[PDB]
């Protein structure tokens, strides 16, 4: 940072948060930056004894290294972090009770991760010419 | 009257006009966090926040119930797009993208899962690349508040502040993916989009309808075909000048934007405490007087949000009524062809398609448009024979070469009269021209 | 609301505390110039507001959609017209 | 003084927001209305 | 008041957009009152 004069040693927003700093001692400049804060979204059926978990927006990585370590198994959805569901999305179904957003469905037998597609188009195999 | 004609101007020339209309069908799906937007991670906030009891509870429950509002509209509009379409599974979009020198392939994505969610139509795609807040645009967003970027986002502050916008229950590319079949339905066998018909029949019918002899039509095939394509690329080009639909998208994300920025200010006002961070009052004062000061922001706080709640609620209502409308405009402009004035947009209306849009959907609307008129004479009915009274069918009757002609009211072309362009009456009303000579 | 009246109107009291009804952006006058232009656009040629034909033909052709046969409806143009316009006085005096 | 007139304040915003939250109610029928209007223009008065 | 911040701020704003609806829609019901009408010039309605 360059902005700090002799007499400055903090950076602050126009909410009036700081949101940088200069160390008086060092003289290093920092920014500052919120530490993460989120909800999981757990999908959850009746006839099981688990929850499905989503974490919206988070790599598998950033969960397990910041946030917590499980057994449970993972894996990337296009969503975010889905745990205790196998990732299905080859598969499809044309109703789901528990919907996650942009086509995708939680889906319980264990739980899987598939694909909801409500509607199809009818198909005939006469010619178009 | 000047005997017992009067003076119309007809037309003798005509284009086919294209205009845009989006209606929204969809918002952000906004979800709170009351607990997180009210306390922060202060436990001594949130335990004098669990004495004010239920009112988070009625806060998320009247926010789930909205969203389960716009996910059960997004349903039927896809319902919508889907009745009654069916398509040969010969059909390949790759190849199959004009027909009787009228163009689609910019209204057509790729068709059938092999090509993955690249059905968005490059209509579609034009469209979607000028609003960076779509679905996907929200999905992007709040995937990069944990990539560690120097720049502050509000989006990222908005949700580590408990505000957040989730996807819709189907993807934009799935929307796109019916508004692609949707369309094809009409181009191809069975039609089933088309009354059952080929596209240009169906369009020569339509303007036919208007008052327009078939016989100019089945002539002026390739010019009415190249006004159409015509029309279609004026559209597409008209999304890069100031564009009213594009505006009205634009308005949609805007608007809420700026409903979430307010919600986040309103963490920083004081309410008459002593500051707005739980941080400064946790670190002035024991919680005897403390506990005076957070109240305060939690009265504020829940203050806030029930506002925002209430403002939703209405909000919502009227997304509901455009989505019904946007299922009526698909219904009675695009799969069929209702006998209603001035619905599917102004003028004289031949024919409606839709394509996908952010929120909602855009239709385009083809309209017949004269060019050139003649002014002539004119009389709505003859006294004719044995005083038996015609009247003319979609038209008038004219003199022409001094004999008794019929012409199309939308296009200047004498024909003979014929009971084919008339109705008869068994008395001819007064003031219908005398010409006993006529049949 | 400044005209020095003893009369205290709800409306001042409501402006001077903030309340107040503005105008509508078109005023009524200018609506009531566009009833009356789409009123006779069905009166005279070309018809644009009455399917381009003369109004009284338009509703004869109505009254026969209805099952009625042509051939009374021509034979009794005057009465339909004046029924018609009783109607049309009806309603304005129906206002009283 | 303050302590009477943040009362004041408190009840005085509330009842702004309940005047708005009523107001917000009612243009949507008003809209609702007009959007009929405009229907009946079209489908009964310029054509049938 | 002024220790209240964005209140007044957000009833102000929520009121200019439920009169913008209004405005809207009235030109909204004018256009289609004028759709499509064509008058002749010679029309005089003191004798028409
Ligand atoms: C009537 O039947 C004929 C024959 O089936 C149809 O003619 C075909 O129409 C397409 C346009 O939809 C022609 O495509 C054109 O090809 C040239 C290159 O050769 C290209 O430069 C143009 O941009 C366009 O894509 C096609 O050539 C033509 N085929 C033949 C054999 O004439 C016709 O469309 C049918 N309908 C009507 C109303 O005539
Ligand atoms: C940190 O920055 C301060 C301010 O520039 C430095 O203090 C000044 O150092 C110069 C050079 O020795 C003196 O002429 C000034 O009188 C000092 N004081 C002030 C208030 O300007 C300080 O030396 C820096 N320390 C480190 C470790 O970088
Ligand atoms: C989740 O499962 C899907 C479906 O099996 C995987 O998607 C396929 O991945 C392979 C390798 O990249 C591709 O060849 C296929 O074309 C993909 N199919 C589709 C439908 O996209 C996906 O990679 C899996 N993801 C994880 C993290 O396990
Ligand atoms: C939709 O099509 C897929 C693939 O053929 C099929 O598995 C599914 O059962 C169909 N669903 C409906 C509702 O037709
Ligand atoms: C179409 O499908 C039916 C039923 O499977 C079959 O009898 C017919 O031979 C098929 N025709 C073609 C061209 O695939
Ligand atoms: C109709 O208008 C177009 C565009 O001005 C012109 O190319 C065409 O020759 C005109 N046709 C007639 C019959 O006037
Ligand atoms: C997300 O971050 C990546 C890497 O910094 C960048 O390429 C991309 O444009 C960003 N997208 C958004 C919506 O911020």
């Amino acid at each position: 940072a360059v902005y700090y004069n002799s007499w400055q040693n903090l950076l602050y927003d126009s909410n009036g948060n700081i949101i940088g700093f200069k160390d008086f001692v060092t003289n290093k400049t920092y920014n500052i930056f919120p530490c993460y804060a989120g909800r999981v979204s757990a999908a959850f059926h009746q006839n099981a004894s688990s929850l499905a978990l989503l974490y919206r927006n988070l790599k598998c990585s950033y969960v397990l290294n910041n946030i917590s370590l499980t057994t449970q198994p993972y894996f990337d959805s296009y969503l975010g972090c889905v745990f205790n569901a196998d990732n299905l999305t080859d598969y499809s179904v044309s109703s789901c009770a528990l919907r996650m957003g942009s086509g995708f469905c939680v889906d319980y037998n264990s739980y899987r991760f598939v694909t909801f597609e409500p509607f199809n188009v009818s198909f005939v195999n006469d010619s178009i010419e | 009257s000047v005997g017992g004609l009067y003076e119309i101007k007809i037309p003798t020339n005509f284009t086919i006009v294209g205009q845009e209309e989006f209606i929204q069908t969809n918002s952000p799906k906004v979800t709170i966090d009351c607990s997180l937007f009210v306390c922060s991670n202060y436990a001594a906030c949130h335990d004098l926040l669990s004495e004010y009891g239920t009112f988070c509870d009625n806060i998320n429950s009247i926010l789930d119930e909205v969203n389960g509002l716009l996910d059960t509209t997004q349903l039927h509009v896809a319902d919508t797009l889907m009745q009654g379409v069916t398509l040969s599974s010969n059909l390949n979009t790759n190849l199959h993208f004009d027909v009787d020198n009228i163009n689609f392939k910019s209204l057509v994505g790729c068709l059938g899962p092999h090509c993955g969610s690249s059905s968005r139509s490059f209509f579609e795609d034009l469209l979607f690349d000028k609003v960076k807040l779509s679905d996907v645009g929200f999905v992007e967003a709040y995937n990069n508040c944990t990539g560690g970027s120097e720049i502050r986002d509000l989006l990222c502050v908005q949700s580590f502040n408990g505000i957040k916008v989730l996807p819709p229950i189907l993807s934009e590319s799935q929307i796109s993916g019916y508004t692609t079949a949707a369309t094809v339905a009409a181009m191809f066998p069975p039609w089933s989009a088309a009354a059952g018909i080929p596209f240009s029949l169906n369009v020569q019918y339509r303007i036919n309808g208007l008052g327009v002899t078939m016989d100019v039509l089945n002539k002026n095939q390739k010019l009415i075909a190249t006004a159409f394509n015509n029309a279609l690329l004026s559209i597409q080009n008209g999304f890069s000048a100031p564009n009213s639909a594009l505006a009205k998208i634009q308005s949609v994300v805007n608007s809420n934007a700026q409903a979430l920025n307010s919600l986040l200010q309103q963490l920083f006002n004081k309410f008459g405490a002593i500051s707005s961070s739980l941080q400064e009052i946790l670190s002035r004062l024991d919680p005897p007087e403390a506990q005076v000061q957070i109240d305060r922001l939690i009265n504020g706080r829940l203050t806030a949000l029930n506002a925002y709640v209430s403002q939703q609620l209405s909000d919502i209502s009227l997304v509901k009524f455009g989505a019904a409308l946007a299922m009526e405009k698909v219904n009675e402009c695009v799969k069929s062809q209702s006998p209603r004035i001035n619905f599917c947009g102004n003028g004289n209306h031949i024919l409606s398609l839709v394509q996908n849009a952010p929120y909602g959907l855009l239709f385009m609307h083809f309209s017949y448009k004269p060019i050139s008129f003649k002014t002539v004479l004119v009389s709505p009915g003859l006294c004719i024979s044995g005083d038996v009274g015609i009247a003319p069918k979609q038209g008038y009757f004219i003199k022409h070469n001094d004999h008794w002609m019929f012409t199309g009211s939308s296009y200047y072309y004498p024909e003979p009269i014929s009971d084919k362009n008339v109705v008869f009456m068994n008395t001819c009303s007064v003031n219908f021209t005398k010409a006993p000579l006529v049949y």
